[PDB]
């Protein structure tokens, strides 16, 4: 069984620096290489560059030569990549493989298997921030066939992740919670969603509840129709 | 250390009874010869990738850690992509040859 | 360079193109929530555990992963590979979405216009919830009044509890910006197929 284990979900400022490790097992890390690999959210797959895990020689993609370091430990049987002078749009999941290369001229001719879980990295010019909970009533304009929809918005928090539930689990039905969104200002923001019947509303009493543990956040929030 | 590789090679060349067409050179300029052993070493791992075998993945690593360590460049050499593609017996046989030739020297 | 999109049906045989200008190519499989995989490697040959479903060819300048006997597990994204010797870099394919149908359906669309609280704020929020639709993928544009808007538009990546998909997107402006248009649309194509919402600061 062979293993690349990576570290975990990092969450760092522009200008700052990043390490993110893949530890290796099951085989002789020593003798072959390590390539890395990420992924921008929703996005493809770009090759950093390359280490041998035997000499410690190097191969940096144009576009990270600048500002990549890898680096390994023989010792520890630990590859390391280092980006630094973050900047926003390194906002990614960092990838490891092995790579039969240990010596740059066979590293043309190279294939990765296998691949690390992978290493997410958010750069956020932010700290700690609780979220900011507004209603999205319901209306004659967002009902209806017998059913209308109703939900929180949930803006500019950070970092993740927020949680919500409808009045207090009970209600599960037709709600949907939707991924947050990384605006450009470092900021989360998200959407909590469920279609009751058109008829419950203006009696049935739907509060949104908001939860937010890295901030130590928890906001109820009454749903109604507007007025 | 070379020698060592020799006998490892004859485990394989066993253990795989097919296969695909290796990068393989025999018109080993042993003036070109390092560069030579880099691309084998490459190659060798072709055949742990498409055997699921475990022996052979044991051994080709027991191979590369031998190999590896001797050599720890030159100039004007053939890329392993413009090398020969010969069989999984001419490649092992090939490669036989020019661990050979690291030995005399 | 390949296709975004590809369908197909459970048994389909299926093929993924990854073509260009002329070596080698290698295919990765990324399942959802995973990290890639090998697939396939030296254009044709197939690692140990690799099904024979799975295939590569190389043909004029382009090769394709051809891929049998469709499973829904097979439900991914496919990338090539190859090593750009011109430039001393690997390189990928774009990759290609692969979806294995198990329905279909349309999406529910619902604009929300910013809360009174939120204009307190001195903020506004147009909110585009997009729903039950399958396969998961939309395209989401924006208007201002008749005029088509770009600038402060985020759209999330359709994820899944029906099995059915759904995005959200987001409008920003100022609440003059908003109260200095008479209407606002939100407009989601699925399939070939859009339907749109208004809303309007009254």
């Amino acid at each position: 069984q062979v293993q690349l284990v990576q570290s975990g979900a990092e969450v760092k400022k522009p200008g700052a620096s990043v390490k993110v490790s893949c530890k290796a097992s099951g085989y002789s890390f020593s003798s072959f290489g390590i390539s890395w690999v990420r992924q921008a959210p929703g996005q493809g797959l770009e090759w950093l560059g390359w280490i041998s895990a035997f000499n410690g020689y190097t191969k940096y993609a144009q576009k990270f030569q600048d500002r990549v370091t890898m680096t390994t430990d023989t010792s520890t049987s630990t590859a390391y990549m280092e980006l630094r002078s973050l900047r926003s749009d390194d906002t990614a999941v960092y990838y490891c493989a092995r790579d039969p290369a240990a010596w740059p001229l066979q590293q043309s001719l190279a294939w990765f298997d296998p691949w690390g879980q992978g290493t997410m990295v958010t750069v956020s010019s932010a700290s700690t921030k609780g979220p900011s909970v507004f209603p999205l009533a319901p209306s004659s304009k967002s009902t209806s066939g017998g059913t209308a929809a109703l939900g929180c918005l949930v803006k500019d928090y950070f970092p993740e992740p927020v949680t919500v539930s409808w009045n207090s689990g009970a209600l599960t039905s037709g709600v949907h919670t939707f991924p947050a969104v990384l605006q450009s200002s470092g900021l989360y923001s998200l959407s909590s969603v469920v279609t009751v019947p058109s008829s419950s509303l203006g009696t049935q009493t739907y509060i949104c509840n908001v939860n937010h543990k890295p901030s130590n956040t928890k906001v109820d929030k009454r749903v109604e129709p507007k007025s | 250390n070379w020698v060592n590789v020799i006998s490892d090679l004859k485990k394989i060349e066993d253990l795989i009874q097919i296969d695909a067409t290796l990068y393989t050179e025999s018109d080993v300029h042993p003036s070109c010869k390092v560069t030579a052993m880099k691309c084998f070493l490459l190659e060798l791992q072709v055949i742990s990738l498409e055997s699921g075998d475990a022996s052979i993945h044991d051994t080709v690593e027991n191979l590369i850690i031998l190999a590896n360590n001797s050599l720890s460049t030159e100039s004007g050499c053939k890329e392993c992509e413009e090398l020969e593609e010969k069989n999984i017996k001419e490649f092992l046989q090939s490669f036989v040859h020019i661990v050979q030739m690291f030995i005399n020297t | 360079t390949q296709p975004p999109s590809a369908s197909g049906t459970p048994g389909q045989r299926v093929t993924i193109s990854c073509s260009g200008s002329t070596n080698y190519v290698y295919w990765y499989q990324q399942l959802p929530g995973t990290a890639p995989k090998l697939l396939i490697y030296r254009d044709r040959r197939r690692p140990s555990g690799v099904p024979d479903r799975f295939s590569g060819s190389k043909s004029g300048t382009s090769a394709s992963l051809a891929i049998s006997g469709l499973r829904s597990e097979d439900e991914a994204d496919y990338y090539c590979a190859w090593y750009d010797r011109e430039l001393s870099e690997w390189v990928f394919g774009g990759g290609t979405k692969l979806t294995v149908l198990q329905p279909k359906a349309a999406p529910s669309v619902t604009l929300f216009p910013p809360s009174s609280e939120e204009l307190q704020a001195n903020k506004a929020t147009l909110v585009c919830l997009i729903s039950d639709f399958y396969p998961g993928a939309v395209t989401v544009a924006w208007k201002a009044d008749s005029s088509p808007v770009k600038a402060g538009v985020e759209t999330t990546t359709p994820s899944k509890s029906n099995n059915k998909y759904a995005a959200s997107s987001y409008l920003s402006l100022t609440p003059e910006q908003w109260k200095s248009h008479r209407s606002y649309s939100c407009q989601v194509t699925h399939e070939g197929s859009t339907v749109e919402k208004t809303v309007a600061p009254t």
